[PDB]
């Protein structure tokens, strides 16, 4: 007929800065004495109604005869851990329960990756570190939902992991990636990471053969892809072409794409010949020929 | 203000012979209004919180000096199962603590000297006195046999042992004989008792607890 525990030491979950309330139930306590304490540090908390700890945030109440209640006001994440309830029987009895302190997640600036600049076809690793309770799972996405090249040769719209490694980066992989940290404790937070892919230029021409008649206005057009952005100009007889009141070159730039036109006004017999659109950037140059002929 | 601090020079490896009272002394300077707790690290069993005793094992008690500097954990009739680490704990925040190790050894077994006869003798002047002392110990003696000495009060009587002793007693009437006939034994004889022979005779072994007889020499 020694004291017995009326039930388990109930697990308790509580968000940071609130009041934790652990409760220990003892039947037939008689003249015996109940004691609380923190397990990890082996810190005596309370004995009967006295608080042994000088931690002003802890209190003990014994309203109902069978329930001894430990109260931790303004909980910190450092209070998370195992707590014990002890009865000074012989041999002594003890049961333990866990106090889980949940914290909304946060993404650390370090070692989380800053903007990345990678040559096309080379490796890159995006890192991201977050802190929370429970520990947050990290999810990678791209703006617009683009696919992420996965380590296993496949691709998907999301990847779990603190570090995302991409082998052989492609210009299509370029854009804004998102490090999304979540742990069930709102609010979920995220951080944007730019992946920049540099590559030399390439040119496509819809019509490498165009004709016209005198006094006519015709327009030649090329398309290029190059990053960083390329300088695009036109050539003829190996000579640059300047806006000359008759020729007007344009460029329509969008990301790593460029559409370059050369509008010629009032065609003259001297204009016919071999033109060239050219694109050049840090990583190389390229060109493409267009022939303009007479009707 | 000075925060409480431990005297890390106190012995941290207490060794007690089984059956004896073990004592783990813990000294804290600048205690202030903080308390000291004794806890058993093995299972977190709280032993004492301040002067209050929490444990219900009757052999455990804490004692503090008047100035509350020295806190001592006493384990009556210590047994091997009591060996382990005990934590001296001050209720600061965070809490500080020192760890002492209690080692309760069991070898050799309890040995106790015994002097056959009444404890207080009374003999007339000129009579003779013989005191027979023997060591009560378990069967196993083996090579754990040591000399047995005698004392009148604080003065040793065995000759050629305490050198120099300017308080040596004249051994012309006092003889001693130590024989090991199965049981370790020593016999003290006082020939022609004299008033100055009166005193507290002690059988002092080196392998067993001592025993004593009070010898009174009287007139007539
Ligand atoms: C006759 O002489 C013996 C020998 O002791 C002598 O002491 C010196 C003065 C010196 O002459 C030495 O050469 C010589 O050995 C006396 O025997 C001692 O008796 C006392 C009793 O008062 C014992 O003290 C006890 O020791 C225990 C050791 O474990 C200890 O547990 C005891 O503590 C308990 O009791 C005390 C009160 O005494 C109490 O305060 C405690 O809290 C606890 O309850 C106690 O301290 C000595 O150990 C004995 N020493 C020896 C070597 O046997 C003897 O007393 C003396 N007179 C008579 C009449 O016998
Ligand atoms: C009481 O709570 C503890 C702690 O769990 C924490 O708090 C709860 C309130 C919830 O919010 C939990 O999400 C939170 O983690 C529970 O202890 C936990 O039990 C699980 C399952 O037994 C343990 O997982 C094990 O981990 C080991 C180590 O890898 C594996 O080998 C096992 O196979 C298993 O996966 C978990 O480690 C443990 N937590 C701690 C901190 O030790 C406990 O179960 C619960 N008791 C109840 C509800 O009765
Ligand atoms: C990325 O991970 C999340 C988290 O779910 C995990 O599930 C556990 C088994 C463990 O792995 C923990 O780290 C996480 O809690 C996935 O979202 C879960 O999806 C399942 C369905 O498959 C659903 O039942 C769970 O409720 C989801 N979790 C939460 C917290 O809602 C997610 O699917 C993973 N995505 C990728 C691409 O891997
Ligand atoms: C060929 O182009 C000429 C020149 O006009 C061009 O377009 C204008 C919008 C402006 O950018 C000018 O600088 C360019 O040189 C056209 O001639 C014009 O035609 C319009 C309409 O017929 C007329 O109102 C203007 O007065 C004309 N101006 C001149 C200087 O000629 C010509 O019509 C174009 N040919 C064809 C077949 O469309
Ligand atoms: C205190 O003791 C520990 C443990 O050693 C045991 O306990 C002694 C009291 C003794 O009675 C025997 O049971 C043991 O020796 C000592 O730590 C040990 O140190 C030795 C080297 O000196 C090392 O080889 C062991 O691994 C250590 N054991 C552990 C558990 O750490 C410690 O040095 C002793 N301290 C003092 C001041 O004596
Ligand atoms: C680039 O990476 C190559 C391997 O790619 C990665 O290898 C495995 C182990 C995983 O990390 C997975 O994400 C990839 O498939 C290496 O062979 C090569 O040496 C690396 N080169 C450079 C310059 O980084």
């Amino acid at each position: 007929d020694l004291p017995k525990f009326g039930e388990l030491l109930q697990n308790v979950t509580v968000p940071v800065s609130r009041e934790a309330v652990l409760q220990c139930v003892v039947d037939n306590l008689q003249t015996y004495k109940i004691a609380w304490l923190r397990v990890d540090t082996q810190t005596i908390l309370t004995i009967q109604n006295h608080v042994i700890t000088k931690n002003h945030r802890m209190s003990i109440t014994h309203a109902e005869k069978r329930a001894w209640i430990l109260r931790i006001r303004d909980v910190k994440e450092s209070d998370k851990g195992w707590y014990m309830c002890q009865i000074n029987t012989d041999p002594m009895k003890s049961q333990v329960g866990y106090l889980d302190v949940v914290v909304p997640p946060d993404i650390l600036d370090y070692p989380t990756s800053t903007d990345m600049v990678i040559r096309e076809g080379s490796n890159v690793t995006l890192k991201c570190a977050a802190t929370g309770s429970p520990t947050p799972t990290i999810t990678w996405r791209r703006e617009g939902g683009e696919l992420i090249p996965l380590p296993n040769g496949a691709e998907a719209v999301a990847y779990n992991g603190s570090f995302l490694t991409i082998a052989k980066v492609n210009r299509l992989n370029m854009g804004a990636y998102l490090c999304i940290a979540s742990n069930g404790i709102p609010p979920t937070v995220s951080k944007r990471v730019m992946l920049i892919v540099h590559f030399p230029p390439m040119i496509w021409i819809q019509n490498q053969l165009v004709g016209a008649a005198l006094t006519q206005n015709i327009t030649l057009e090329c398309q290029s892809e190059a990053y960083p952005k390329s300088i695009n100009y036109w050539m003829k007889n190996d000579t640059i072409i300047v806006p000359g009141e008759r020729f007007v070159p344009e460029t329509f730039e969008s990301g790593y794409k460029i559409t370059m036109r050369l509008t010629i006004y009032e065609v003259d017999i001297q204009d016919f010949g071999a033109y060239r659109c050219v694109a050049k950037n840090s990583l190389g140059d390229t060109d493409g020929a267009i022939k303009l002929y007479h009707i | 203000y000075p925060p409480p601090v431990f005297d890390f020079g106190m012995p941290r490896n207490i060794t007690t012979r089984t059956g004896h009272t073990a004592a783990i002394n813990c000294r804290v300077d600048n205690l202030g209004d903080k308390s000291v707790s004794w806890i058993r690290k093995r299972d977190l069993h709280i032993l004492t919180a301040g002067i209050l005793t929490y444990t219900s094992d009757e052999r455990f008690k804490v004692v503090r000096t008047a100035d509350s500097k020295d806190w001592t954990l006493h384990v009556k009739y210590a047994q091997p199962r009591d060996s382990g680490i005990y934590e001296c704990q001050v209720n600061t925040e965070p809490k500080i603590s020192m760890a002492f190790r209690l080692n309760v050894i069991v070898t050799p077994p309890d040995a106790k000297a015994i002097i056959a006869g009444p404890t207080d003798l009374y003999v007339k002047v000129g009579s003779s006195v013989t005191l027979t002392c023997h060591v009560k110990q378990p069967a196993t003696s083996a090579q754990d046999i040591g000399p047995i000495y005698w004392y009148r009060g604080p003065y040793i009587l065995t000759p050629f042992v305490a050198h120099p002793n300017d308080a040596a007693i004249d051994l012309q009437r006092i003889s001693m004989e130590s024989t090991l006939a199965e049981k370790l034994q020593s016999r003290l004889r006082i020939a022609n008792a004299q008033l100055l022979d009166t005193g507290n005779y002690t059988c002092m072994p080196t392998t067993a607890e001592a025993a004593s007889v009070v010898v009174n020499v009287i007139n007539d």
